């Protein structure tokens, strides 16, 4: 087939930037038309980069003036100190502003057809930023596949809890 | 009798009947509760409510009456939400109206009043607000009303 | 055969029609240029069979509708479970369930409303459950709140699947017909997969979650040492230990040792006096009779296999001589118009819920729920009003067959049209039996009500006057008394307590009492007669008179939904198939609301209330039923007056929200008269005369306004006498018992 | 201007105070010439108001006030002090005279090609020239930071032009 | 472009419209309650 | 309580004939051409002022006793 499996010959895919092959083993791109769920996986994998990077960035130890971690998860301590301190309410609220103002229409324009589902313009780059052909297929599925580890790593990143209930850095001294 | 309501007695009885009356509510909870905080909030959500009636007239039942002559000693209870009111359905009435005369010329009318044209119904819906010297000045007009329409026989 | 032929990409999912109010139908997509468009734009919505006569465009909408429905119903108990979690005392009620009233909605603080906040115990207030919920949660044995938002979240899930599900098949996979009349396939997988396989795997979590926990929670043990129910299944030392018989395995279950799990399935019925409802031994292994019962029961239909039967071959073979052609056409009937098979499941549908209301009241099924009597009460009265308004529905869409959907060229000299040969015979009989059943079921109100109103109290029909012994319920009631010893053998208690032993006491409340059946409750059960065979009549008429009366012999030419003929035949009003099931309404609201008001009024001096000590009793009206319930007097005095009193004075109170369903119930009721008794031909220039004054200041509308149209104006009196008046009642129940019970 | 393909709407780049924004798309349905209208009414009103949060210093408290540097219930306090409806009644002489239409979306007064009435301009050194491009802009900023300084006023409420210097909760 | 049509009709603006007037009572009554002056 | 009562249900009674003879006047007993323009057949004219003003006070009267009383049995 087209794809490098099973089979599944191009179902509505192929031309997308899967460099290793294009994977839809499951019928969501027989009936979900694709761009939806383009626009999803981009979004997804761009905020899951910045949670794995979140993750880890704390846990070199950083804070303003709080408490110790011990964990990035398991909300009172560090979730509710923030909270409690009216300090997340904002940095929800300015994303508040940012899907509701600049990705909302932004997904209408995922839904005509006339975007490339990714493409929040925002290129502060010389020598490298290319928007043409090579760089910007082979650097976006640059973006693609390091969101994607960002997804499944920040699944391990949050579910070493039950047989740790240390930070990650402790996870690597431990074995 | 029409007492002023802050010395009227019963009015008073009325204020120790609920206050008391809703604190045997109170006495099941602990300090914390947030039960227990939701009636420290409605205690004062009836101190305050008794409070804020003290120009009211509670005759005989406690009860806080009220005066619609205009008297100007009790004109915040009645006549200045009265004009007040006939300010909002005077908006709400001449958006109406000039809505209506809007798509009344258009082209398919019918279709108008399902499907709103949000871009001249909320034209019209800010558009109303100076509606006495807007209803005035087409009154003057010979606009507002109108003349031989339709009628039954005789 | 069998096979599954499936259209895809079928219809676009744009929304555009959604700009086009009324593109569904050719006689709608017109335009308004009245204002009856309007509502008939809603009327119209749902008559997919009066879009298009083609079957397969109709039969993809309905069955893509079901997943709205579906959609709808999972949204809801989504909602029942997540306000079992954040909002509840649940997990408060399930420490000590006769104490805490059950609660889950806890009312905003507005003005006064924070009043409605009962507190329920719990240490947290809120408005009172009477749906009992929470007794249907120990039964199955939701511990903490956790499962509760986890099945709520669940219940999000399968509502995002019945949307894609419908939107998948309307749009992107719609089936053709050939799919849809595979009926042997269908009943095939209904008593098989759907119920087959849902009483089993019901049986698998009542056994492996709901008996090891509920027997955790009968020992009395609180939701903190009890563990999950998950952590029974990874090991069965946490169940050898409750139930010995999980020690074996399923060895004693395939080498046919049944015997041996007498400890998980047992034949006891009765009641456990703990937890004042079934054993769900009882109940698990009830299940599994249904489950084999049922998945025998659904290999019946050959579908692709020359095994089993199609429903035309066993139809055609009851050629009784007294039909004469027998059921020969009722497969192509009931196979190719749906208001047909709407009539039969709407009447057998109802009907089951009303069976459904019955056995809650006297064999009380989950635990605790006869101790807190108004979810004893409300769960029998809900499932009789939908179990009476899905009957009026097999009187209407019987009747829509009738109208719309009946051919006499393949329905000759059947079982079928052989009764509109007699229709005059059937409701001529119909009309005696109505009559006898009046005369001898409210004559007997009236001569008590006069001979009790006239001093002669021996000239009653009460106990000690004329008595009315009913003696063949009190006869077969004694039967069901000797159940478990004689007949039933292997049973060890009753079918029930409203047959036999002595009451179940649980926590100084009673649970179910043996309900004695004396002369007064004779009456009322010609009553029900007497209102059942009223609407039989109503609906019978609409049915066998739907299409040719001899009064107008056109109604098939004229519709199911119109108003009348005219003024001819010395006036034709009220005369359509839809009328009789306009006035089967009403008389819905009659039959039923003697029904609850049997139960509410029976059940408040024969089985609930309280004891004390030395096994004494006291009901809650204190047997106050078969000296009052032979007059009308004793009737609204001793019933529709003194059980006011606690919903009438229930201002400043937790239950003045019922005193505000009280009175505003009243209002709607009343405000059904003003569409009932007047017509459409005053409304209409009484709002003309009101268009002269907007013409004056021009504010003529452009949809022109119209008054509403006959079958409309009564609709509306109809929905407002059934809101109105049952709203009454709701509020009068939840506000009488709520303040005892 | 705005990147991501979503700006043909309505409006009109030539119309002064552009750079290409709107991403909800409010010049549909709300009379792009009105709502520039009311842009410049709101960013000259809000820059007299936050010029008002500028000139809260010790100069000019001719003989009525003796309430520095307030800014919260100085409202009330001169709804107290009463004059507040009396410059209502003055705006109004002023709003007689300015839009001469003065009736919201219902005849608007498009005369002469620009959101700016009778040609207040006494001075007179610029006329509609892009200056007009760079009145907005000193709108735009009067406005929000103005919210700066009421928010300022509510829930830090400690004082409008001490923030800036060392000054953070 | 055309949902926008849709959320045009009369009863959803009846709605977001009914949604909004309501909503200004229930909180302009959370916030000033018991309001019988003025 | 009686006499009272009594003598009310039967004024409305006989106010409710007053005006069904009304009809009956206006109908089998009218005659607009011995009544030309005539003050009944001026008050046939603006009839329709009548009945929009009798149910505009109608309709006032009816949300201002049952939004009092609702209001105040809120
Ligand atoms: C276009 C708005 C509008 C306007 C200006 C009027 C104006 C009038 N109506 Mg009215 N009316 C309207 C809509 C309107 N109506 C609607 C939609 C209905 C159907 C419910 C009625 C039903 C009605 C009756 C039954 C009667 C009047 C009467 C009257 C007159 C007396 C004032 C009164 O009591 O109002 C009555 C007000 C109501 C019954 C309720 C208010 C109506 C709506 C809810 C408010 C207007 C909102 C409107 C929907 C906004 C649309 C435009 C917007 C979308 C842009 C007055 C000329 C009376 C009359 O003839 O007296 C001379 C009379 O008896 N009207
Ligand atoms: C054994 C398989 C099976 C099962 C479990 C069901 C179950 C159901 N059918 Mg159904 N049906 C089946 C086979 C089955 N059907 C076949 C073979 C045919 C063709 C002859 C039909 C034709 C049919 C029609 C025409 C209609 C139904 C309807 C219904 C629903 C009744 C409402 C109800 O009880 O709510 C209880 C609800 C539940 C218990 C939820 C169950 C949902 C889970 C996910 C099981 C669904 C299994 C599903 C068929 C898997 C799809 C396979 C696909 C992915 C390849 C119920 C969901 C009616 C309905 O409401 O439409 C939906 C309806 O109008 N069925
Ligand atoms: C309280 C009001 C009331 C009463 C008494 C009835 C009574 C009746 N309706 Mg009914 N009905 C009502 C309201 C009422 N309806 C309303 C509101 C609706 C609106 C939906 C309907 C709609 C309706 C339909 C659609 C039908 C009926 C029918 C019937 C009859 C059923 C047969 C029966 O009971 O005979 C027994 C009679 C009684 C119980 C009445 C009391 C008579 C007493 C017991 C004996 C006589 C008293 C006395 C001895 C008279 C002699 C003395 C006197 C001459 C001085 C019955 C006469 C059915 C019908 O016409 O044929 C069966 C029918 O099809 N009704
Ligand atoms: C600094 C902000 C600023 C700027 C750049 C402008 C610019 C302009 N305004 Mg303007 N305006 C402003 C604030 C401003 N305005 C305020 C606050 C009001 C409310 C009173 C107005 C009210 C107003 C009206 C009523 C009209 C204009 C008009 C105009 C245009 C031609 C007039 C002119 O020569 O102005 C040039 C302006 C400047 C060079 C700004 C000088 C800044 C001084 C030095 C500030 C002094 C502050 C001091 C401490 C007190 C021009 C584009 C006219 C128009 O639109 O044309 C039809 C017109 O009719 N304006
Ligand atoms: C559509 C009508 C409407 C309007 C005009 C407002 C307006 C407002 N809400 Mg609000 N609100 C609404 C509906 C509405 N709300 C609904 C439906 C909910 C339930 C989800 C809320 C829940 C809500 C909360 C929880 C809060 C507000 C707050 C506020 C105020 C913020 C400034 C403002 C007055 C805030 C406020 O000022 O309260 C202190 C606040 O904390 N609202
Ligand atoms: C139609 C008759 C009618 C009238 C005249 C009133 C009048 C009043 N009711 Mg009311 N009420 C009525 C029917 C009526 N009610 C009914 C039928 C019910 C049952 C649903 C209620 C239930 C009810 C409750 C539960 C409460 C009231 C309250 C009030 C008072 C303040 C209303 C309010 O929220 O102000 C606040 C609203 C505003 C300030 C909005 C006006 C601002 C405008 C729109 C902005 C634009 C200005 C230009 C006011 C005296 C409240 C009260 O305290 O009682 C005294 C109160 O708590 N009413
Ligand atoms: C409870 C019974 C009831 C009620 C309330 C009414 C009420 C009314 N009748 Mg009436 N009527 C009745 C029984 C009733 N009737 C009966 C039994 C008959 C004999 C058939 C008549 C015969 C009759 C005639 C012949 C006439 C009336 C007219 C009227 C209106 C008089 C004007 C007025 O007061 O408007 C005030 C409005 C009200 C009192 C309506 C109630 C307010 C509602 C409940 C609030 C709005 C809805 C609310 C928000 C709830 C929303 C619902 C939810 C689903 C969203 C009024 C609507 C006349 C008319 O049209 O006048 C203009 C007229 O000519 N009636
Ligand atoms: C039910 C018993 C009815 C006796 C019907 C006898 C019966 O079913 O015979 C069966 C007979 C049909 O005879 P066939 O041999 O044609 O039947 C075979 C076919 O019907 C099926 O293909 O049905 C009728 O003739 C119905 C006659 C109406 C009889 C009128 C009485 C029915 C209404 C009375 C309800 C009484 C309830 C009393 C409870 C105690
Ligand atoms: C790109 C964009 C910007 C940049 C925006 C950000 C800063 C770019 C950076 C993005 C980063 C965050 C990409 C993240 C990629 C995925 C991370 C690196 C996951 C790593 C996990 C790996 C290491 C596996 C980890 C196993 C996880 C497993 C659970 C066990 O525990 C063991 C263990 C730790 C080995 C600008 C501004 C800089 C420039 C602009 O032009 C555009
Ligand atoms: C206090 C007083 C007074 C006053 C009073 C008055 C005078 C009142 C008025 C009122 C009145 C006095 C009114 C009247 C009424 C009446 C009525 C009630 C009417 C109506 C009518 C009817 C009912 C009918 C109708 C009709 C018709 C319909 C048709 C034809 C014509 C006719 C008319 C017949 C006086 C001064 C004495 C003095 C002092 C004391
Ligand atoms: C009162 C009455 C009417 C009149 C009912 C009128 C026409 C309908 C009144 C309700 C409508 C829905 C009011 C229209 C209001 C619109 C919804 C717009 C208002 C703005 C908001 C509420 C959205 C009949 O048409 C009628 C017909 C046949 C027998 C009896 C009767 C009858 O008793």
């Amino acid at each position: 087939p087209s794809m490098p499996f099973l089979k599944r010959p191009s179902k509505l895919d192929g031309s997308l930037p899967g460099g290793e092959g294009c994977f839809d083993p499951l019928g969501f791109t027989e009936v979900f038309s694709l761009e939806w769920l383009r626009e999803a996986e981009i979004k997804h994998c761009r905020v899951a980069m910045l949670a794995v990077l979140g993750v880890i960035a704390q846990e070199f130890g950083t804070f303003d003036f709080y408490n110790a971690k011990s964990k990035l998860q398991l909300s009172p301590d560090l979730h509710n100190q923030f909270v409690q301190n009216g300090a997340l309410q904002q940095i929800l609220l300015f994303v508040c502003a940012w899907e509701f103002i600049v990705g909302l229409p932004a997904l209408i324009e995922s839904v005509n057809g006339n975007r490339e589902p990714g493409y929040f313009g925002f290129d502060p780059l010389k020598l490298g930023g290319t928007v043409g052909s090579a760089q910007w297929k082979r650097m976006q599925a640059g973006e693609l596949r390091n969101g994607r580890l960002a997804m499944i790593a920040f699944g391990g990143f949050f579910h070493q809890q039950l047989l740790t209930k240390q930070g990650i850095i402790e996870q690597l001294a431990h074995f | 009798v029409l007492t002023p309501c802050q010395q009227s007695e019963a009015f008073h009885k009325r204020e120790i009947n609920e206050v008391r009356t809703l604190e045997n509510r109170q006495a099941n909870y602990e300090a914390n509760s947030p039960s227990y905080l939701a009636l420290q909030s409605q205690i004062d959500q009836v101190h305050k409510r008794f409070d804020k009636y003290g120009t009211l007239l509670c005759g005989q039942d406690g009860l806080p009456h009220l005066i619609t002559d205009g008297d100007w000693r009790h004109a915040r209870e009645f006549t200045i939400p009265a004009l007040l009111f006939l300010y909002i359905t005077g908006w709400i009435g001449w958006v109406g109206r000039s809505y209506l005369k809007y798509t009344k010329e258009t082209k398919n009318p019918t279709e108008q009043e399902i499907i709103l044209d949000v871009p001249m119904a909320l034209k019209y819906m800010l558009s109303g607000f100076l509606w006495p010297l807007s209803a005035w000045q087409e009154y003057r007009s010979g606009q507002l009303l109108a003349k031989e329409d339709e009628i039954t026989v005789s | 055969q069998v096979k599954v032929v499936v259209d895809r990409d079928v219809v676009p999912t744009s929304f555009e029609k959604w700009a086009k109010p009324g593109h569904f139908s050719r006689s709608l997509a017109k335009g308004p240029k009245t204002t009856t468009w309007i509502w008939n734009l809603h009327a119209d919505a749902h008559d997919f069979d009066s879009h298009t006569s083609s079957l397969e465009e109709v039969s993809r909408k309905i069955f893509s509708a079901h997943f709205g429905q579906l959609a709808i119903i999972f949204i809801w108990l989504s909602g029942m479970y997540f306000h079992g979690a954040r909002f509840s005392n649940y997990v408060a009620w399930l420490s000590n369930p006769t104490g805490i009233k059950p609660s889950a909605q806890v009312v905003w603080p507005i003005v006064g409303q924070q009043i409605l906040n009962a507190d329920v115990g719990g240490g947290m207030q809120g408005i009172q459950i009477t749906s009992g919920l929470f007794q249907l949660w120990r039964a199955s044995g939701i511990v903490n709140e956790l499962q509760l938002y986890v099945t709520a979240l669940g219940g999000l899930g399968m509502a995002g699947l019945m949307i894609f599900a419908g939107w998948f098949h309307y749009h992107k996979a719609a089936p053709k017909l050939e799919w849809f009349q595979n009926v042997e396939s269908m009943l095939n997988h209904h008593l098989a997969g759907l119920l087959g396989l849902g009483s089993l795997s019901w049986a698998g979590h009542q056994i492996h979650v709901s008996l090891p926990i509920n027997k955790l929670l009968d020992a009395g043990v609180a939701p903190s040492s009890i563990p999950l129910p998950h952590e029974f299944i990874l090991n069965r030392n946490l169940m050898a230990e409750l139930y010995p018989s999980f020690q074996q395995g399923l060895v004693p279950f395939f080498t046919l040792n049944w015997k041996q799990y007498s400890d998980i399935l047992t034949f006891k019925g009765g009641l456990s006096p703990v937890t004042g409802g079934l054993w769900l031994t009882d109940v698990a292994h009830h299940h599994l009779a249904i489950a084999v019962l049922f998945l025998v029961a659904g290999h019946m239909y050959r579908t692709n296999w020359g095994i089993g039967h199609s429903i035309k071959q066993i139809l055609e073979a009851h050629k009784g001589p007294l039909t004469g052609e027998g059921h020969k056409g009722l497969y192509e009937i009931l196979t190719t118009s749906w208001h047909a098979n709407l009539a039969i499941n709407l009447a057998m549908l109802g009907s089951l819920s009303i069976i459904v209301a019955h056995h809650m009241y006297a064999m009380p099924p989950y635990p605790y729920l006869a101790t807190d009597y108004p979810t004893q009460l409300s769960l029998f009265t809900h499932h009789m009003w939908i179990g009476g308004f899905c009957i009026v529905g097999a009187g209407a869409h019987a009747a829509i067959y009738m109208v719309r959907d009946y051919s006499p060229t393949v329905n000759f000299n059947n079982v079928l049209d052989r009764m509109i040969r007699h229709r005059d015979a059937i409701i001529s009989h119909l009309n005696w039996v109505c009559i006898f059943l009046g005369m001898h079921s409210f004559g007997l109100y009236i001569h008590n009500d006069t001979m009790r109103a006239l001093g002669r109290a021996q000239d009653m029909f009460s106990d000690t006057a004329i008595q009315l012994q009913p003696v063949f319920a009190q006869w077969i009631q004694q039967i069901h008394t000797l159940a478990p010893g004689n007949t039933a053998v292997n049973a060890l208690a009753t079918a029930s307590y409203a047959f036999g032993a002595d009451t179940v006491t649980v926590g100084s409340k009673i649970a179910m009492m043996p309900i004695k059946l004396g002369t007064a409750d004779f009456m009322v059960h010609h009553i029900h007669a007497f209102t059942i065979h009223v609407t039989t009549l109503i609906l019978l008429k609409g049915v066998l008179y739907a299409r040719n009366s001899r009064l107008i012999p056109d109604k098939a030419n004229l519709g199911f939904r119109f108003p009348c003929d005219g003024p001819g035949r010395g006036g034709t009003c009220q005369v359509s198939a839809w009328d009789h099931v306009f006035l089967g309404l009403f008389w819905m609201y009659n039959a039923l609301s003697i029904v609850i008001f049997h139960f509410s009024w029976k059940m408040q001096s024969d089985v609930w209330g309280t004891v004390t000590s030395n096994g004494a009793i006291s009901h809650i009206t204190g047997g106050n039923f078969a000296q009052s319930a032979i007059t009308i007097n004793g009737w609204l005095r001793d019933f529709l007056w003194a059980q006011a009193s606690q919903v009438i004075q229930s201002y400043g109170s937790s239950l003045s929200a019922y005193g505000l369903m009280f009175l505003g119930a009243h209002f709607v009721w009343a405000f059904s008269l003003m569409f009932l008794f007047s017509g459409r031909g005053y409304w209409q220039e009484l709002i003309e005369s009101i268009v002269w004054a907007h013409n004056k200041l021009k504010v003529a509308p452009a949809i022109a306004p119209r008054a509403l149209s006959i079958t409309q104006g009564r609709a509306v009196g109809v929905a407002h006498y059934l809101l109105g008046g049952i709203a009454t009642t709701w509020a009068f129940f939840l506000a009488r018992i709520i303040a005892v019970g | 201007a705005l990147p991501f393909l979503s700006k043909p709407p309505n409006l009109s780049p030539d119309m002064p105070g552009y750079r290409g924004f709107d991403p909800l798309r409010f010049s549909d349905a709300f009379d792009v010439n009105w709502l520039q209208e009311g842009e410049i009414k709101n960013g000259r009103v809000a820059m007299l108001a936050c010029l008002h949060f500028f000139v809260t210093e010790f100069y000019q408290f001719p003989f009525f006030a003796g309430a520095p540097k307030l800014a919260g219930p100085a409202h009330d306090y001169f709804v107290k002090s009463g004059a507040m409806i009396q410059i209502l009644a003055f705006i109004g002489f002023l709003e007689f005279l300015l839009h001469r239409g003065k009736v919201l979306y219902s005849d608007m007064e498009w005369k002469g090609r620009k959101p700016g009435e009778l040609g207040f301009n006494p001075l007179n050194l610029p006329n509609d020239k892009a200056m007009r491009d760079r009145e907005v802009n000193n709108g735009r900023l009067a406005m929000l930071g103005f919210a700066g300084i009421i928010h300022g006023e509510f829930l830090n409420g400690k004082m409008p032009f001490e923030q800036i210097t060392n000054f953070q909760p | 472009m055309n949902l926008k049509k849709y959320l045009s009709t009369a009863p959803v603006v009846a709605t977001l419209w009914l949604f909004l007037t309501a909503g200004i009572l229930i909180e302009l009554n959370r916030f000033f309650p018991d309001s019988l002056f003025y | 309580s009686a006499l009272y009562t009594h003598h009310q249900y039967i004024a409305g009674l006989l106010i409710v004939g007053a005006f069904a003879h009304g009809a009956i006047f206006f109908i089998r007993d009218y005659d607009p051409e011995q009544n030309q323009d005539n003050v009944l057949a001026r008050m046939l004219a603006h009839k329709e002022a009548v009945i929009s003003h009798l149910s505009w006070v109608s309709l006032f009267l009816g949300f201002h006793t049952l939004g009092l009383y609702v209001h105040n049995d809120v």
